[PDB]
């Protein structure tokens, strides 16, 4: 469930969401839409599937892993979107023509939105334009994202998460810099304030030497998940692939 | 249609890193000096410089 | 000051197992890499085992599958699990803290691989006999 | 001492001449125009909008 | 009056010829492309694109300016 | 680059892909980390 | 594994002259930043050891002046200049490179 | 550059001009907006239109 | 809506217009007559410059572009160390230093940038005189992004 | 969102009283070249915003 930069949340400004968009397919001709976010759809807290419930990325300096329901996000590009289906990473819908694409959940009144400019066009198949399918007609050959959640459109591949820092872990008073870990988590640290130092506090611990808080980092190890390959975090030291999920939704 | 994959991007920020090579499809790589890069915290680096 | 105080040694069986502590003070504990050395009477020292602040451990060939090093830097300790004991294991063995846990270049700056022990504790006596 | 020339209106080139005096050691001269701002003499009529 | 952060277009490419340039300008939206020669005359021309294309521009001894989008002013002296 | 055959393989699933799209990267300027670059688009749609 | 060799194993000496205690190395041991990883220590009777000499030529604090290293490559040099009889005790050269540690066998200086 | 007015560092002393050739992008009248500058023949003060 | 193009494209000779004042900066036209009163300090009696006993010019690949596309050297015979000041004495070629250090004996390597495709002028070095001759190619490249430094 | 022409709109339970004018708002963008967004990515020049 990482966290990235999404160009547009809310309000008017890039900013860190659990949903952004980094990439969107518009090729079926039926007009369905596959979207990635780095959020998760159909599983619940521990990844199982559940597929009235969603889990996702939290707003605090512990950053566990939070969740809701289906019923309150809501996809829209130039008006409402039906959602079709969704799958751990993905989601797809019918979405009207439009420039841009919106992905929005509404925790009450916590919204928390990414758009991503896309121009989605209304397409067709055959050599004549038109709206909808017709009731009567020819029956052509042609191309759509199949609906059920099983399908594979291919695969993508995760890797372990790498450093993720914070400063609530680190803090500063009367010109020394200590460390704060959570409560029995072991959270390793590190940094040069002079020479260089690193090691793992699981409790609130002094540095020497230091003078600024700026000067460390610390974070928990957080080995047991893999992330996807997004271009917003900074990777593990070893980037091996560890993981392969299927992209749902095949084009049949 | 090519997807541009770009992949997770990397510090080592205050020592020295090069561009080595792949076997990749296009692949380009680069290096930057100070960058002094900020994600959630507001900063993943001691040595600004 | 920084200080090393061990303990846990004493009379034992060939065969059995002891636990041994070093509880560490004066210094970033959580910081450096400690070191168990040992010295059996007569004989030079003999360096038995590493821990680094990342909890990575390394031995000496000699105490493969009977020694394991452990640590919590919560309450700033070292400790040496020691089991198979047989006669030779006979020795004062010390706790270690280096002056130094790497250095840094270019490329980063690096763990345990050390220059010099600048801690040593006052040791702890384990002796092996029938 | 005085001497003479003509150089071109051109920013930021080194133009180069030699000074020989009757019989003193010939010497360097060289010049730049670093910068040139052409500025009339302007008067406010009124604003719209 | 504040900041704002405004998109820089794709870097064209010069192909090149006797006494001129051959600019190949990618943009996705309509970017403003504006140039000018650099002698008495100006001869400036501004216009917008979409799409892909090329434009071909003379180049005189005296030289040619042009102003891509938000990228900042290149100049140019024929041989 | 920007034309047809900007990216190619012997088959989709051959992983000796060469492609040339005239992808730069460029040096990142906002404070908060991220990637910027440029590139051309996929000749392979301006082909369609 | 490095072997680490001390040369004389016995050092008789007299108080105001100087003396030596000569180290050789199986293998090199300077590290990619170029500091070699040799240190000299002294050891008392019933005391642990304590350094004298890190990174060949670089001197511990509080360690008297009369103490010196020298050296390279693998040959290297423990020089006291006037010793004292605070001096006697065992002297050992060790290493930290490579894994596992190494040291050498150790010298004893008395007084004769 | 006018011919008439030096230019003065400490020792040297140099004068400049008059211009070659006579240039003035500007016309006669002009209008600012924003940094940004027209050669419009804007109505004379009182002759709103 | 029709405000058309502002000056900031429009105006000719390549200069760039700024606002509070108005004005053109950087235009390249014309000529500055210009005339300096040289203090006479800056001048050294020539009894002090090192007279070259002699010089050869010899003319490396040179090309006729907006760059120093062209190069020679010039082998030199004189009588003392010092500072000699060079110049060329043509108005279609021109180098790329101005005084170089001078030995007893030895050669120097010059830069000059001409538009000419004969190079058939005169260089000075310590006030002497040598004609250097050779002929210049068309430049392989149809551009440099500089503008050029000859007429 | 651009549009021909604005409307305000009380919604006192089902009192609804509402009042729409003609205005033809343009999505209008600063700098050389259209866009949907300010990107994330790009030069910062000046402008001129209402103050929120």
């Amino acid at each position: 469930p990482y966290l990235g930069f999404c160009p547009y949340c809310r309000h008017s400004a890039p900013c860190f969401s659990p949903i952004k968009i980094e990439n969107v397919w518009d090729e079926s001709d039926d007009g369905s839409i596959r979207i990635q976010v780095s959020a998760q759809f159909g599983y619940n807290q521990a990844g199982t599937a559940d597929v009235t419930k969603f889990r996702y990325m939290s707003f605090d300096h512990d950053h566990d892993i939070k969740e809701d329901s289906m019923d309150k996000i809501a996809i829209s590009t130039s008006g409402p979107c039906r959602r079709l289906g969704h799958k751990g990473y993905f989601l797809l819908a019918q979405c009207p023509p439009g420039d841009s694409v919106t992905v929005s959940i509404t925790s009450g009144a916590s919204e928390n939105s990414c758009t991503v400019e896309k121009k989605i066009r209304r397409k067709f198949v055959g050599r004549e334009e038109y709206l909808f399918p017709p009731v009567h007609g020819k029956l052509v050959k042609c191309h759509v994202y199949d609906h059920l959640k099983e399908t594979s459109a291919g695969y993508i591949t995760m890797h372990r998460p790498g450093p993720h820092a914070y400063k609530s872990y680190l803090e500063e008073a009367s010109g020394e810099v200590y460390i704060k870990p959570p409560s029995g988590k072991n959270v390793t640290y590190e940094c040069k304030c002079g020479d260089y130092s690193t090691g793992i506090v699981s409790t609130r611990t002094k540095m020497n030497g230091c003078t600024k808080a700026k000067q460390c980092i610390a974070y928990k190890s957080d080995q047991t998940k893999w992330v996807f390959n997004s271009p917003d975090l900074i990777r593990h030291t070893d980037h091996s692939v560890q993981g392969k999920l299927h992209i749902p939704f095949r084009l049949t | 249609r090519f997807h541009t994959v770009i992949p997770s991007p990397q510090v080592k920020c205050c020592g020295s890193l090069e561009c080595k090579a792949s076997s990749k499809a296009d692949y380009t790589c680069r290096v930057f000096g100070g960058v002094y890069p900020f994600m959630w915290g507001g900063a993943q680096c001691f040595c600004d410089s | 000051e920084v200080q090393l105080v061990e303990s846990g040694g004493g009379l034992a069986k060939p065969g059995g197992s002891l636990r041994l502590s070093c509880a560490a003070s004066g210094f970033t504990f959580s910081s450096y890499a400690m070191h168990w050395v040992r010295q059996a009477p007569g004989k030079g020292l003999e360096w038995v085992s590493v821990i680094s602040s990342h909890y990575s451990t390394y031995y000496a060939d000699s105490v493969k599958g009977r020694f394991t090093i452990s640590r919590d830097n919560s309450k700033n300790t070292v400790s040496l699990q020691v089991n198979s004991l047989r006669a030779e294991d006979t020795a004062v063995y010390y706790c270690a803290k280096v002056g130094r846990s790497g250095y840094c270049t270019a490329s980063g700056c690096n763990a345990l691989l050390f220059d010099w022990f600048d801690v040593w504790g006052p040791g702890v006596l384990v002796t092996v006999s029938s | 001492f005085e001497h003479a020339t003509t150089v071109p209106n051109v920013p930021g080139i080194p133009y180069k001449a030699l000074v020989e005096r009757a019989g003193y050691a010939p010497l360097n001269l060289e010049i730049t125009v670093v910068s040139s701002e052409l500025t009339p003499s302007t008067n406010k009529e009124y604003v719209t909008c | 009056p504040t900041v704002c952060p405004v998109p820089l277009a794709h870097t064209p490419t010069v192909t090149k010829w006797f006494k001129g340039i051959t600019l190949h300008l990618t943009a996705t939206r309509p970017t403003l492309l504006t140039t000018r020669k650099l002698g008495l005359r100006a001869d400036a021309t501004a216009e917008w694109i979409t799409g892909t294309t090329s434009r071909n521009f003379s180049v005189g001894r005296e030289g040619l300016e042009y102003v891509w989008g938000n990228h900042e002013p290149v100049r140019v002296w024929a041989q | 680059p920007g034309a047809f055959g900007d990216i190619q393989a012997s088959s989709l699933d051959a992983t000796d892909i060469v492609a040339r799209t005239d992808i730069r990267l460029l040096k990142p300027s906002v404070k908060n980390i991220h990637v910027p670059y440029t590139q051309a688009v996929s000749g392979y749609e301006m082909w369609k | 594994d490095v072997v680490m060799t001390q040369s004389p194993l016995s050092l008789p000496v007299t108080p105001g002259q100087p003396a030596s205690i000569s180290c050789r190395s199986s293998q090199s041991l300077v590290h990619s930043n170029g500091n070699t990883s040799l240190s000299w220590y002294q050891q008392k009777a019933g005391h642990p050891p304590r350094l004298l000499i890190y990174q060949v030529s670089n001197r511990y604090s509080g360690v008297p002046d009369r103490f010196s290293g020298t050296g390279a490559g693998t040959d290297f040099t423990l020089t006291i200049s006037r010793v004292e009889t605070e001096d006697v005790g065992v002297y050992y050269c060790g290493q930290g490179a490579h894994l596992p540690p190494a040291f050498g066998q150790g010298t004893k200086v008395e007084i004769k | 550059v006018n011919g008439v007015t030096p230019g003065s560092s400490r020792d040297l002393k140099v004068i400049a001009g008059p211009i070659s050739a006579a240039f003035s992008p500007f016309d006669h009248k002009v209008v600012i907006r924003k940094g940004l500058v027209y050669n419009y023949d804007f109505p004379e003060y009182g002759a709103m239109k | 809506n029709n405000s058309g193009r502002p000056l900031q494209e429009t105006a000719p000779f390549g200069c760039k217009i700024e606002v509070e004042p108005l004005r053109a900066s950087n235009c390249a036209y014309g000529h500055i007559p210009i005339s300096i009163d040289i203090p006479d300090a800056a001048f050294v009696r020539s009894s002090e410059s090192p007279t070259i006993l002699e010089v050869s010019c010899t003319v490396a690949d040179c090309i006729y572009s907006a760059d120093f596309g062209g190069s020679l050297t010039l082998q030199y015979k004189a009588d003392r160390e010092g500072h000699c000041p060079v110049h060329s004495h043509s108005t279609t070629a021109v180098l790329k230093e101005a005084t170089t250090h001078v030995t007893a004996v030895g050669s120097i390597t010059l830069h000059f940038s001409t538009s000419s495709p004969q190079a058939n002028f005169i260089v000075s070095l310590c006030g002497k005189k040598t004609t250097c001759n050779a002929e210049c190619k068309p430049p392989a490249d149809h551009i440099i992004g500089e503008p050029h430094k000859v007429d």
